[PDB]
RNA sequence: AGGACCGAACCGACUAAUGUCGAAAAAUUAGCGGAUGACUUGUGGCUGGGGGUGAAAGGCCAAUCAAACCGGGAGAUAGCU
RNA sequence: ACACAGGUGGUCAGGUAGAGAAUACCAAGGCGCUUGAGAGAACUCGGGUGAAGGAACUAGGCAAAAUGGUGCCGUAACUUC
RNA sequence: AAUUCCUUGUCGGGUAAGUUCCGACCUGCACGAAUGGCGUAAUGAUGGCCAGGCUGUCUCCACCCGAGACUCAGUGAAAU
RNA sequence: CGAUGUCGGCUCAUCACAUCCUGGGGCUGAAGUAGGUCCCAAGGGUAUGGCUGUUCGCCAUUUAAAGUGGUACGCGAGCUGGGUUUAGAACGUCGUGAGACAGUUCGGUCCCUAUCUGCCGUGGGCGCUGGAGAACUGAGGGGGGCUGCUCCUAGUACGAGAGGACCGGAGUGGACGCAUCACUGGUGUUCGGGUUGUCAUGCCAAUGGCACUGCCCGGUAGCUAAAUGCGGAAGAGAUAAGUGCUGAAAGCAUCUAAGCACGAAACUUGCCCCGAGAUGAGUUCUCCCUGACCCUUUAAGGGUCCUGAAGGAACGUUGAAGACGACGACGUUGAUAGGCCGGGUGUGUAAGCGCAGCGAUGCGUUGAGCUAACCGGUACUAAUGAACCGUGAGGCUUAACCU
């Protein structure tokens, strides 16, 4: 259940390969507030489309 | 010869006047209608493509409005095709109905089959399990030995593992038909036909015979 | 492989389970508003939004089963009293959902419940 | 549902009280038999002065099953336990000659016309 | 759906005696034996009711020369042709399953008489 | 009265499963045997290596036993690798 | 060797049910065991249930299932009585 | 036979079918009298065998409840 | 020999043909039926128990048949550990003894998280020559191919008689496989109910917590089988063994050397599935984009500004789709999910209250009350407007047709 040769630096580069973590690439800005925050996420400061629903 | 394109609508029993509670499938078979017919002129055979049901304004394409556009038809979800048999002839547009089946014997039915998922072998392949008892540790149901030895060295292609099992384009045949209401576009079968209730169905004239 | 099934296990045994939905379910009431992670959240509305279908009909009948659920006298006078009436009107919906972010420690996905009403 | 090893009882005054399914005929490989077969039992209990003996291996029709029947019509039978009628062990032939209980509407098959003759029920 | 179930009320008969589980039932069934067709009666008390529409069937146990045979009914089938309540039980359980471990005087069920 | 019976603590360790780079260098879960006695346990003593002790297995003598461990003869000897 | 499911003698020891220090639920009191959130595939561990049949399993009824309490009735071969 | 190689000896019982088991037979390869012989109530986490009960042991497996396995976040080995 | 785990069983198999069955034939000491024996044929099929560690073998009972071998006497990084093959012990036997015996007997730790190949599934990248969306052709590959019995022809042909067909047609079975919950059932710790003990909600009443879901009874949806459908084929081409026609070599004869025709579950098709990464990367239909400018080793070049289309992705609601990806549906122009309303289904006459009774409890109110996933509707809640990726008419040569 072991490896026989040891694999190279070429193997772990390729297999490595698919583990880009891509960001979000994606911003939304409040209409009211002119915030940068997640789609479908409450703002930072705690607006969501227009409304003041956190209140904090 | 063609067929249509039904959809299952679940499953029912029609009681004979001796009371033979013939099971059945109530296929709700739609007035299909051709969009575009291919000849041996272009692509060497001939054929006609169908269509059936009808989308969204807000999720039919660009390109697959401008298909539908050049047969004059409204978008119906899909477009399923039907290699014809040289002793027929149709025309652009055709709102061909369940009539068809108002007159042969038995069908055969095309379908998407249910998706079990990941499936282990003993419910893919039936594979008999080993005696859960007298000893044996954590191989109650593992597929067991998949090899010889040395002389052949190898697992051989095809051999019988886990996997998908589903999501196969399964097809029955000799279904019996039991009998076809035209009234709401009703095409009655004897039997069980792949798929979910709700989920698209290809039938046509049973082949052997 | 749950075809069809519904519900949501929560890695939490059956008992576990609805107790905190009940201890949940006062605190969305006591409260109004809570924090919780979303997938619990689309949960819970299962439960809290029913009970508050049961409260407006008042009657001795249905206090008793809003106190068999819950089993908080409190919420039942909170209940009946306040959240009764002003619920009248709407035809389910009696809950919202906001997503909030994620938790610190272990990036659990936050989110946000209030009653609708949320306004004095 | 019989099948081997399946301990039965006796329809008919043959002579015994209670036997045992040690094969089921017919097809290779055969798994279950029920209401219109027939199969090789052994007696296991047979009464002091019939006209068989424990111990004899001699063919037998089952005519109840607790697994019941079905009809073309969706219905079922079930019986509360599991009975046979003797067979001679060369040319079918009942044995005995009065059978207690009803049997089944699913056994007429022109070679037991002795058998429904007999059955006080179905 | 509407599909099914206006295709379902085509069959559905409509002459069907209402009855609870507990009532001893006389049933009458089209047997045919070849050419005499046949309306054989079979009476036992009702053990079990499944409501299904035209799926619906209910059971009854009858010990009938010799031991007790649980048979079946489909409701909605045409084999089946009358149904006449004889006495109405009175049980408190829908399923009366029960019934199969006990005979004779530990058997016998309650009267309801309203 | 009882090396008496049933059964907890206590003592023991027959069976099965898990574990086997383990939670653990011998345990766990579920059942098993004894349980007023040839019982079991705390504390302190005595017996030491061709010796001890042993209801006796070559068993135990500090995770080590057909001859303990530590140091020294001693860089033993090795027609073998 | 570790913040390790192990091992460590003595003392006190309530309520209800119970023969009982067993056990089930609680009190005083003290804790949720120092990675969590989702999903709800094969497969593995612990479990629950199961039509008809009921040891055909298998080296072997291993394992499970099952029986299980108090009081009265009744109880063989054999026996060192 | 805890002993018998031949041997699954031969006969009887038990089973539809018994190289095991139980009772005899003496042809004791190579039993035998305190390295004890032959019996024996009771006892036994003892060896073999049969019967009742009961059951997923099995025909032949199905469903479900939980802990991992799977994905996200933090930490992060090992044999080779 | 600085390790190749060794019998048997379980599980999973795969190949050969020296073929047990099924198929096609020759001869017969072949009437018929049933056989003997030899030839071609490997598609498919090819037992259940008793006894033993057993392979084997014997026996009981079946079956159309219960094939013979190769595969490290297939298969322990898959299981078992009965046998053998340690340490304990005893019997017989050998030896003065320590001990010894394919002589016997009882007991006796089976480790490994998978890098690579392989294999079963499923994705990402880029390529496919402007890009995009769907639908296909189809090279090639895979799965499947079993057979009994009963009846009819016909008690006919055959035959002293008894017995008893070929060819051909129909029904119904067993085993195997596929699909599906309509029926019969199972499960159904998210549904209803009964009940033991104890604790708590101030107490009664009414409920909840724990005790394997506390123990139980039934049970929707799903899933599933023992349940319910269907399948193997008919037909065609080329043949094997074999039977032939015509016919010389060899005036004859002869199936063959010319020529022509038959002839099997095998081979190629026919049936079903995958499949254009088939780099030989195919075909069809449709949709989208037709702006300026410098630089230069002026080359399928590099660069800047203004535009970024179709479509896609991402996010959210999610699913009979699913390990993760992926796939399907929906995103206010909405039925995608939850809730709500109505219905169904299941459980079985709630609670509260009045009456009879000493009480336990019964009775009326009531087929009520409560109902998971189910069906039909309803925007009440949640699916935000934009942004992100992707461009600005698509090389050279040649030929046939239009300028």
């Amino acid at each position: 259940a072991v490896q026989q040769n040891k694999p190279t630096r070429s193997k772990r580069g390729m297999r490595r390969s698919h583990d880009a973590l891509t960001a979000v690439t994606s911003l939304s800005v409040d209409k009211t507030s002119g915030e940068k925050h997640l789609r479908h996420h409450i703002t930072a400061d705690g607006y969501y489309r227009g409304r003041k629903v956190i209140a904090k | 010869m063609i067929g249509l394109v039904g959809k299952k609508v679940g499953m029912t029993r029609i009681f004979t006047e001796d009371g033979v509670s013939i099971p059945v499938t109530v296929i709700e078979v739609e007035a299909n209608r051709v969009t575009q017919v291919k000849d041996l002129a272009n692509d060497g055979y001939r054929a006609i493509q169908v269509t059936t049901g009808a989308k969204k304004a807000n999720r039919v394409t660009k390109p697959e409005a401008g298909h539908f556009a050049k047969a004059g038809v409204e978008a119906g979800r899909g477009l399923w095709e039907f290699r014809l048999a040289e002793g027929e002839e149709f025309t652009v547009g055709q709102s061909i109905s369940v009539e068809l089946f108002a007159d042969v014997k038995k069908v055969d039915v095309t379908g998407t089959s249910k998706g079990k998922g990941f499936a282990g072998t003993v419910k893919r392949w039936n594979f008999r399990t080993q005696d859960a008892t007298h000893g044996n540790s954590l191989s109650h149901r593992v597929p067991g030995s998949i090899g010889q030895n040395q002389t052949p060295g190898k697992v051989f292609k095809g051999k019988k593992m886990a996997g998908q099992m589903g999501n196969e384009r399964v097809t029955v045949q000799s279904l019996d038909v039991v009998r076809v209401d035209a009234e709401r576009n009703l095409l009655l079968v004897k039997g069980a036909v792949p798929g979910a209730t709700g989920s698209d169905l290809i039938v046509k004239p049973a082949v052997k015979a | 492989m749950r075809h069809r099934k519904s519900g949501r296990q929560l890695n939490r045994n059956s008992s576990h389970r609805q107790a905190m939905f009940r201890n949940m379910a006062g605190s969305l009431v006591r409260h109004e508003i809570i924090k919780t992670t979303l997938p619990k959240a689309k949960e819970l509305r299962r439960v809290v939004e029913p009970l508050i279908t049961l409260a407006k009909t008042d009657s001795v009948a249905n206090r008793r089963l809003a106190f068999a659920r819950t089993r908080d006298n409190e919420i039942v006078a909170k209940l009946f009293n306040e959240l009764g009436p002003r619920f009248a009107s709407r035809a389910g919906g009696y809950t919202r959902i906001l997503k909030c972010g994620f938790r610190a420690g272990d990036n659990a996905p936050m989110a946000y419940i209030e009653l609708v009403d949320r306004s004095e | 549902m019989i099948q081997e090893q399946t301990m039965l009882n006796v329809a008919d005054n043959s002579g015994a009280r209670r036997v045992m399914c040690i094969k089921v005929l017919g097809g290779s490989h055969r798994r279950y038999a029920g209401v219109g077969d027939i199969i090789k039992i052994t007696i296991k209990e047979a009464i002091p002065r019939g006209k068989v003996k424990k111990g004899d291996v001699l063919k037998a029709v089952v005519v109840r099953t607790k697994k019941g029947v079905r009809r073309p019509d969706g219905s079922v039978i079930r019986f509360d336990g599991n009975a046979c009628v003797l067979l001679n062990n060369n040319s079918e032939q009942p044995i005995g000659t009065r059978i207690f209980g009803p049997v089944t509407r699913e056994l007429r098959s022109e070679k037991f016309m002795k058998i429904i003759s007999l059955a006080p029920e179905v | 759906s509407n599909i099914i179930k206006q295709l379902e009320q085509e069959q559905m008969k409509q002459d069907v005696p209402s009855f609870r589980p507990g009532d001893t039932v006389e049933v009458k069934v089209w047997v045919v034996e070849g050419s005499k067709k046949r309306l054989q009666a079979f009476e036992g008390v009702v053990i079990a009711i499944r409501n299904r529409g035209l799926h619906s069937a209910f059971t009854v146990r009858k010990i009938s020369n010799g031991e007790g045979v649980e048979r079946v009914f489909q409701t909605h089938s045409p084999v089946v042709d009358s149904i006449s309540v004889k006495r109405r039980g009175a049980v408190r359980k829908a399923k009366l399953y029960y019934l199969r471990e006990r005979t004779g005087k530990a058997a016998r069920i309650k009267e309801r008489l309203n």
